[PDB]
């Protein structure tokens, strides 16, 4: 396991994605967790 | 939560209940643990 | 070898009942395609049916021309397993509840208000005689000799006869 | 004036009465000192006016009670949503309506129970449905999972909503018996504020959202490229590219030129050929028609404005020469007492499940439901079941009102009055009535049983050999088939193809077909008409004997259920109107079988079916009413005997369940005889001796234990009996259509 | 003497806020008068307090983030769920929620506790009772303005697709233009 | 304003357990309020008894890893295929001598009122103690409340191990160090 601090480093710096065009409301909309038929069913405990 | 509360959860239908599902889900798990045992 | 019955492993009749459940099975399979919830599902029942036979095979149980297991219930210890290890087991899981049962009645008598005591259950002195209850045969040999597991016989009604 | 007066803080919130059990009777909070105690608890649980005195507290405990059963309400009607949405594959049924079997219940492997999630088709198992909400949700434009999601949350908030407003109208602000009693205003909102604005909403959503999507999905779009409700809602581009009409706007409606919108608002009648259903366009006009109906209905009683009727003059106006006062007093009657309200209720409501039953098989109003053979029987049963059980609760509080709320100085010589003063020539001639009918309908058939076993079939009371015709009914049919052409022009097709016409079909099933009348119709209708008069009589009579009787003239000092007055007079057993209800409740039970199993084997042999392509109609049993029905050998032969093949033969398949569940309600129908047969002096015996055995233990417990009353004996007997009936024809039906259909 | 808010000044004061922090008199729609304070105001600390974490870890992720996770803020919850790491916190938040709702319980009973405290003072801040209604006031002032901040953080977020400020593309030029 | 807050959990009620003279008293920390329902005696015999078990049993699974009992058959270096391999007369005996030893130190008192039924009788104090350290009274509180402490953590280290030992597959010892 990377150990955060003496294995590995601390905090690593996050993936900077650059500022470009906005999605689509019905891309982010048909993928939510609560307004898709699959994102619902994502949204069910694995268990 | 309270004294009144614990009187009514201590009346004798819920504690059937209670007890009767507890008994039940025993039972499920270990059917489900050790399924289909014909004799020990 | 009792009455005429043979093991299940080398019982024809219970493997072509295998087979046949197996074979259900894999048909109803059909309607179902590959990786589905369904699919590993079935994938599951027929594995579980597998195993059960196999451990029916395992464990000794005679089977019939019929091709089921038959229990011998009459006190030979080549199958005690049958009735009587869960006998004992029946027997000690009942005691201890009537056992429960028992010593609470005895405590919520000497209540001050046992007809309340009894449909409003004291959880926590409940609990109590619950666990207390697990050495029942050694409680009951002694209160049987100290003469509390009965009460005498004319202190107890009884109709005009 | 009418107004709104409440008590602010009327009871404090606290669970010292949870505690306490037996508070609200004032001989139960004493405590118990033997095991009826217990029943006579729950017996009591709800009985508000014998628990108090003050109607305003009664009317209080009701309206909460109103509310925490809107709540279970809610909560259930949330299950059936959320069960479509998560567990069912109702998407592809709505790809494949025809194919597909309805299925929105799954069960976990434990013991081997996972072979009941059969294969409902659509890659997808689980437990077959027969609640036609499939079809009702497709009928609503509901054509994805999440708007099934929402329903159901949306449900779950109102549910809550229903439990905040009960605690909230008992605990917090409880209204006044004033607020109670304004019963003008209450129907005029019920009129035009309930059922008004409902039909209204309701029309509106149907012509926005339910015609388009429905009308895409029958064209053939799928449901992925379905335009969305919210996008239909606005887009009137849309709208109009569908129906032409729409892009003329609300002026047609503003000017009266409603003939406009004839291509959405229509009077076809019939069923859509496609669907096998009503056409939505005719259910969007009839619910906006009726909106139109009770809004103006609704402005009919007086308020806190000069206009309006008062239902107490109304009725004092209305006396006759033959009547004395006439309806004098039961304007305060229906006032004070909740009772006469509830059965004159139950008895509507009752008689409405029935004629919602009787109207939903010959009028397939969802699409794909006639196909669906499953939930139209299912659905007329359930509704059949559930209108008997109404009426006899209508009978048994009509009773319970007779005994407490009556009082001679308000109803000196009204209708209540006089019909009291002749209830011994009401139910003498009501029983001639159930003698005739009976002996004439059931001789009938015992005729025929007997001239078929003595090989005389010529002899018959059969079409061929001695007809009994249902000239009426056949000349009512005929005049509805000739209706939509002299007496409804404007109506394109009939209103049920039930009376005539064709044979509406989708893909090979029959949906509707026409259904013929002749002498077995005729003596099945005349037992129906014998079950309907005893049932009728019995319940009259405890309710008209419940004061009083020549054997008892103080039956009311008694009350309303009690075991007997003493062996005396010969015996005064079951002389309660409780006992009368008890009586009538296996009648009432006897007439919904009758009628169930007419039902059944009348549209198994000549309305369900499958035609082929060039005419063939072949029916499920093939038509063997006609000439079976004839005779009891044949009722139990060809539709008991013949039809319990696929309930028998069910096990080791996903109709084992309904096998499993048969044998379990021919056991409890067959453990209700025992409570039924016995009586309570024998197991008092012999609880007393299981008695002195736990003394001898010393285990005899505080709380004594008796053997039951003697009316809840009776309760227990025909709660078991009616279960296990039930269940056993639930089971027997489901079984049978699920496998022929 | 009528009482009028000092936030609404045309409708008459509740008069069931008395004796609270942030008094100002905002409650137009009247929860005062249906729930309890002592359950209204627990629940406003624990929002504003699961906001102001909420806030700060929003941002903080979406620059820094710890080696083992390598996901982005949107993203992260659906892959912390699956490896498991939710419910190492739903069930060591959900200790700290059962000992949370024995206390709600105990105060609403009449314990003696207030809405919302808890006693977690270790550093000392406010000891002293003078500057204790100050930072309380502080605490709500800054808890009720870190809910709008988180709500735009993540609205804005999905809304954008930008990592930090939350902003269009062209949000970033010819803002100050005439 | 709580008037008599418990000393662990300050913003609760002073549970029953607080106001008692048993050994570890102050902390009071009980949420659940299990003192007011259960006897308190009778759980001060059930903890010290569970954390001797689980006290002699952290060091027996931390330790039989690294150790075997010379030429013992089935050995394993995790506990439980160590069970799993182990001959079933072996555990049965085990077994047999704990109940042997339960059953002659609690005689005749094995239920809440029986057991405590005399006023002498203390949670915990079976009597045993060979070499008497009990003597010197002016340690006791010392070893009673280090008793109690160890015990617990003994019961919450044994319940790690285990635990652990199921996640990984692997003994302690090397489920530890292939951490780091
Ligand atoms: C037992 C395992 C372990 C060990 C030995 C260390 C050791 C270290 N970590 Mg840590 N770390 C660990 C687990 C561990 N970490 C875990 C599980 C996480 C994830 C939450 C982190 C996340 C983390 C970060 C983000 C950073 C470190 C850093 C550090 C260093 C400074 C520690 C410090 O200031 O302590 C101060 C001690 C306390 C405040 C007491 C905390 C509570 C006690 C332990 C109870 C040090 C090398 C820093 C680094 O990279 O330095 C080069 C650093 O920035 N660690
Ligand atoms: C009073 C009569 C009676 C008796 C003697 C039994 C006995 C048994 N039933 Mg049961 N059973 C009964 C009534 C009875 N049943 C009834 C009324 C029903 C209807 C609900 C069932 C339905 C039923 C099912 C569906 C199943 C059983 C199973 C079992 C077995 C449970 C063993 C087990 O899992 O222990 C495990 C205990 C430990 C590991 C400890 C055992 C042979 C299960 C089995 O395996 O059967 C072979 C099983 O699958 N029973
Ligand atoms: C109906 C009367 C009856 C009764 C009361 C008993 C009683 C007993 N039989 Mg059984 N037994 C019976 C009929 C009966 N048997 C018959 C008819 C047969 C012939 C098939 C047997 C064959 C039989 C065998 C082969 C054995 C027993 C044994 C036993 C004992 C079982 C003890 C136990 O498991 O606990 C017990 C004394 C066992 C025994 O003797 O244990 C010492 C034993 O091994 N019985
Ligand atoms: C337009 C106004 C209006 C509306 C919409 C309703 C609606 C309702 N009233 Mg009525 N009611 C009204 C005015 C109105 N009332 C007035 C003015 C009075 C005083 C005279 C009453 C007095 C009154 C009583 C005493 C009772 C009702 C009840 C009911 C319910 C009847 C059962 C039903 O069909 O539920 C249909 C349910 C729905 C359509 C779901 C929506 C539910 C709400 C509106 C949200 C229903 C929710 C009964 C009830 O349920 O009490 C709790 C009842 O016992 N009402
Ligand atoms: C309560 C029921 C209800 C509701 C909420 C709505 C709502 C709407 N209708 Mg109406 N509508 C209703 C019943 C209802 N309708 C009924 C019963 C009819 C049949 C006479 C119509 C016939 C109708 C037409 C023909 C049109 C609307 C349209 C509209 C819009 C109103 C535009 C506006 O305010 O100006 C809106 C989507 C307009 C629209 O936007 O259509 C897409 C429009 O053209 N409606
Ligand atoms: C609007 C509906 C309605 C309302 C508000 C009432 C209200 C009342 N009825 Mg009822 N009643 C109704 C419908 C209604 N009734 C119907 C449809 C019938 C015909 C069957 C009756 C017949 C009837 C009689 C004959 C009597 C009442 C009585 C009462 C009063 C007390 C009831 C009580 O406390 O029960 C509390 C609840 C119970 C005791 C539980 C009942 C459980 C039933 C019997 C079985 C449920 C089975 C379940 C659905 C399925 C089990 C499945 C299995 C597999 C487990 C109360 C005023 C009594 C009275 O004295 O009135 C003044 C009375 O004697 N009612
Ligand atoms: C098959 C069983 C059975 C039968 C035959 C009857 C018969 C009757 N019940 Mg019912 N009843 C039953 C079960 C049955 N009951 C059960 C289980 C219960 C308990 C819930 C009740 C409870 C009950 C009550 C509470 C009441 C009835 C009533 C009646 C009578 C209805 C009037 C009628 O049509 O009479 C005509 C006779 C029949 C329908 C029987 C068959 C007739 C055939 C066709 C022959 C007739 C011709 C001729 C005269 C005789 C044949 C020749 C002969 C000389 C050889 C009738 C005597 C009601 C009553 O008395 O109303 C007046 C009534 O109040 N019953
Ligand atoms: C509302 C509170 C909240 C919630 C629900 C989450 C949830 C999450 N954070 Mg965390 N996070 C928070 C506040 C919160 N954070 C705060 C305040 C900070 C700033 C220190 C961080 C900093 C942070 C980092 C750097 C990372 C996460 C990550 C995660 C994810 C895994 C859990 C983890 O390792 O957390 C770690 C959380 C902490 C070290 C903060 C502990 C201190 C808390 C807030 C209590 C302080 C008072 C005592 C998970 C989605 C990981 C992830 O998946 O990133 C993509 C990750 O790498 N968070
Ligand atoms: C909860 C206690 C517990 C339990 C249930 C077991 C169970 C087991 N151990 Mg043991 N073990 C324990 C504690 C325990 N151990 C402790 C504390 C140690 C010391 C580190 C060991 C060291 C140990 C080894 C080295 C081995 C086992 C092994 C085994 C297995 C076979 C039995 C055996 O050979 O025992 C051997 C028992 C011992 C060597 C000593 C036990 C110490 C007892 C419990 C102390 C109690 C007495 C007390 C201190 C004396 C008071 C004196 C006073 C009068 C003055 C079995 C699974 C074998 C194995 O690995 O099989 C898979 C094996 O080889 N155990
Ligand atoms: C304050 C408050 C409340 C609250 C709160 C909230 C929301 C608190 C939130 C706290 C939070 C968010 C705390 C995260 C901790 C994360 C840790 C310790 C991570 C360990 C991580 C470890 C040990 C390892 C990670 C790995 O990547 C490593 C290093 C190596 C990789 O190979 C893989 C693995 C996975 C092994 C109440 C209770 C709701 C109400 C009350 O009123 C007020
Ligand atoms: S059995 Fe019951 S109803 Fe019949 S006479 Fe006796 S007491 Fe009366």
């Amino acid at each position: 396991m990377t150990i955060p601090g003496v294995n590995a480093p601390g905090l690593v710096p996050a993936t900077k994605k650059s500022v470009g065009p906005k999605p689509e409301w019905d891309s982010f909309r048909d993928t939510s967790h609560f307004w898709s038929s699959e994102g619902i069913m994502n949204s069910v405990p694995k268990v | 939560m309270s004294n009144d509360l614990l009187k009514y959860l201590s009346t004798a239908p819920v504690l059937l209940t209670a007890w009767m599902s507890i008994t039940a889900g025993i039972i499920i798990e270990i059917q489900r643990f050790f399924p289909d045992s014909l004799s020990f | 070898d009792v009455s005429g019955l043979t093991p299940c492993k080398d019982s024809a009749v219970f493997k072509r009942r295998l087979d046949g459940s197996v074979k259900k099975l894999n048909s109803r399979l059909a309607n179902y395609t590959e990786g589905t919830p369904a699919y590993i599902a079935l994938e599951q029942q027929i594995e579980q049916t597998k195993a059960r036979f196999a451990k029916y095979g395992e464990k000794g149980l005679l089977c019939g021309a019929d091709g089921l297991p038959h229990l011998i219930a009459d006190g030979r210890l080549d199958h005690a397993g049958e009735f009587i290890i869960p006998g004992f087991g029946f027997l000690y899981i009942a005691g201890w509840i009537g056992w429960a049962g028992r010593s609470y009645l005895q405590f919520s008598k000497k209540t001050d208000k046992p007809n309340e005591n009894e449909i409003i259950i004291n959880v926590p002195v409940a609990l109590g005689m619950m666990a207390g209850a697990f050495i029942w045969p050694l409680a009951a040999w002694k209160e049987l000799i100290d003469g509390k597991l009965l009460v005498p016989g004319d202190e107890i009604t009884v109709s005009p006869r | 004036k009418v107004r709104v007066i409440v008590d602010k803080d009327p009871v404090a919130t606290s669970f010292e009465k949870w505690a306490q059990p037996g508070h609200f009777s004032r001989t139960l909070a004493k405590g118990p000192k033997t095991t009826t105690w217990i029943w006579n608890l729950h017996a009591d649980a709800h009985d508000f006016d014998s628990q108090t005195s003050s109607l305003e507290d009664i009317s209080r405990k009701i309206f909460s009670a109103h509310f925490g059963q809107l709540a279970i309400i809610f909560l259930w009607v949330s299950q059936a949503y959320f069960h479509g949405a998560r567990f069912s594959n109702y998407s592809a049924w709505l790809q494949n309506p025809t194919a597909i079997k309805p299925s929105a219940q799954v069960v976990w492997p434990i013991v081997g129970q996972e072979i009941l999630n059969g294969d409902v088709g659509g890659g997808f198992s689980g437990v077959q449905i027969t609640s036609g909400v499939f079809q009702m949700w497709r009928a609503s434009g509901i054509t994805n999972e999440t708007e099934l999601y929402w329903t159901a949350m949306g449900g779950l908030v109102m549910s809550a909503l229903m439990v905040f407003a009960g605690w909230f109208h008992y605990h917090k602000a409880a209204p006044k018996l004033e607020w109670f009693q304004n019963v003008e205003s209450m129907m005029n909102h019920h009129l035009a504020g309930l059922l008004g604005l409902g039909c209204l909403s309701w029309s509106g959503h149907q012509i926005h959202i339910s015609l388009p999507i429905n009308k895409l999905l029958d064209a053939g779009v799928a449901p992925q490229e379905i335009p969305l409700p919210h996008e239909l809602l606005f887009n009137q581009d849309l709208m109009a590219q569908l129906y032409p009409s729409f892009k003329k706007g609300l002026l047609p409606f503003f000017t009266l030129n409603w003939s406009e919108y004839s291509d959405f608002l229509t009077f076809k009648g019939g069923l859509n050929p496609i669907t096998g259903s009503l056409w939505l366009s005719d259910t969007a006009h009839h619910h906006l028609a009726l909106a139109v109906l009770f809004i103006f209905a609704g402005h009919m009683y007086r308020t806190n404005w000069g206009i309006g009727h008062s239902m107490k003059e109304i009725l004092e106006a209305h006396k006759g020469p033959l009547t004395g006062e006439g309806h004098k007093g039961l304007y305060e009657i229906l006032t004070t007492s909740w009772h006469a309200q509830l059965a004159i209720n139950l008895a509507m409501m009752g008689s409405l499940s029935i004629i919602v039953a009787h109207h939903m098989y010959a009028m397939p109003p969802y699409p794909y439901i006639g196909v669906d053979y499953p939930t139209q029987l299912s659905l007329f049963t359930h509704h059949m079941w559930i209108g008997g059980f109404c009426i006899c609760g209508a009978a048994a509080h009509g009773a319970i009102f007779m005994v407490r709320d009556y009082s001679p100085v308000q109803s000196y010589n009204n209708l209540l009055d006089r019909v009291l003063r002749h209830r011994d020539a009401i139910i003498s001639h009501l029983n001639w009535v159930c003698i005739f009918l009976g002996t004439h309908s059931f001789g009938f058939y015992i005729h025929n049983d007997t001239m078929r076993a003595l090989g005389r079939p010529q002899d018959m009371f059969s079409d061929k050999a001695i007809q009994l015709q249902p000239i009426f009914a056949k000349w009512v049919q005929s005049l509805h088939t000739l209706a939509p052409g002299s007496t409804a022009p404007n109506a394109l097709a009939t209103s049920s193809y039930a009376f005539g016409g064709d044979v509406v079909a989708v893909n090979g099933k029959i949906a509707m077909m026409p259904i013929t009348l002749g002498t077995a119709d005729f003596m099945v209708h005349h037992i129906h008409a014998f079950t309907i008069h005893v049932t009728v009589l019995i319940l009259l009579k405890g309710v008209l004997f419940a004061r009083s009787s020549r054997l008892i003239p103080d039956k009311a000092n008694l009350g309303f259920r009690f075991p007997c007055d003493g062996p005396g007079r010969g015996g005064t057993c079951q002389v309660s109107a409780w006992d009368h209800i008890f009586l009538g409740l296996f009648w009432m039970y006897n007439c919904i079988s009758v009628v169930i199993f007419h039902f059944s084997w009348k549209m198994q042999s000549d309305v369900w079916g499958t035609i082929s392509s060039s005419g063939k109609i072949s029916h499920v049993t093939g038509g063997n009413f006609a000439n079976s029905a004839l005779t009891i050998n044949g009722w139990l032969r060809d539709f008991l005997w013949s039809q319990a093949s696929q309930v028998i033969q069910s096990y080791g398949s996903a109709l084992s369940a309904y096998g499993l569940i048969f044998l379990g309600a021919h056991f409890i129908w067959a453990f209700s005889l025992m409570f039924l047969f016995s009586g309570r002096g024998y197991w008092q015996e012999l609880i007393e001796s299981i008695v002195w055995a736990h003394n001898k233990l010393k285990l005899a417990p505080a709380i004594q234990p008796r053997a039951l009353s003697i009316t809840q004996g009776r309760a227990v007997g025909l709660a078991h009996y009616l279960l296990g009936g039930i269940g056993t024809t639930w089971s027997f039906f489901l079984a049978r259509i699920i496998s022929v259909g | 003497p009528v009482e009028y808010s000092e936030s609404l000044p045309f409708l008459v004061k509740r008069k069931a806020l008395k004796g609270y922090v942030g008094d100002v008199g905002f409650d137009p729609l009247g929860f005062s008068e249906i729930l309890p304070m002592d359950w209204l105001r627990e629940a406003e600390l624990k929002h504003c307090r699961v906001a102001m974490l909420a806030t700060f870890g929003f941002g903080f992720t979406d620059f820094w983030h710890f080696p083992g996770f390598d996901y982005t803020t949107l993203e992260a919850h659906d892959a912390c769920v699956a490896s498991g790491a939710m419910s190492q916190l739903l069930l060591w938040i959900g200790l700290l929620e059962v000992f949370g709702t024995i206390g709600i319980d105990q105060t609403l009973r009449g314990s003696g506790r207030a809405a919302g405290d808890f006693g977690f003072d270790p550093l000392g801040f406010g000891s002293d009772p003078a500057k204790m209604a100050d930072l309380q006031m502080k605490e709500l002032a800054n808890g009720r303005l870190a809910m709008f901040a988180f709500s735009g953080f993540v609205t804005q977020s999905v809304l954008t697709g930008n990592q930090f400020p939350y902003l269009f593309d062209y949000q970033t030029t010819d803002v100050f233009a005439l | 304003a709580i008037a008599k807050p418990s000393n662990a959990v300050p913003f609760l009620t002073a549970p029953p357990c607080q106001s008692s003279k048993l050994a570890g008293a102050e902390t009071g920390f009980d949420p659940l309020y299990l003192s007011e329902f259960i006897d308190l005696k009778w759980a001060r015999e059930a903890e010290l008894k569970h954390g001797r078990i689980c006290m002699l049993a952290a060091p027996g699974y931390f330790f039989q890893e690294f150790f075997q009992l010379p030429g013992f058959p089935g050995y394993s270096p995790n506990g439980i295929e160590a069970v799993s391999s182990v001959s079933p007369e072996a555990l049965a005996q085990i077994v047999i001598f704990m109940s042997v030893i339960e059953y002659n130190s609690n005689l005749n008192k094995w239920t809440m009122d029986t057991m405590f039924a005399d006023p002498k009788r203390e949670p915990g104090n079976l009597g045993f103690d060979p070499l008497k350290f009990g003597e010197n009274k002016n340690t006791r509180a010392r070893l009673e409340m280090a008793e109690l402490k160890n015990g617990r953590l003994a019961m919450l280290a044994f319940s790690g191990m285990v635990h652990q030992t199921f996640v990984t597959g692997k003994p302690v010892w090397a489920s530890l160090q292939d951490i780091f």
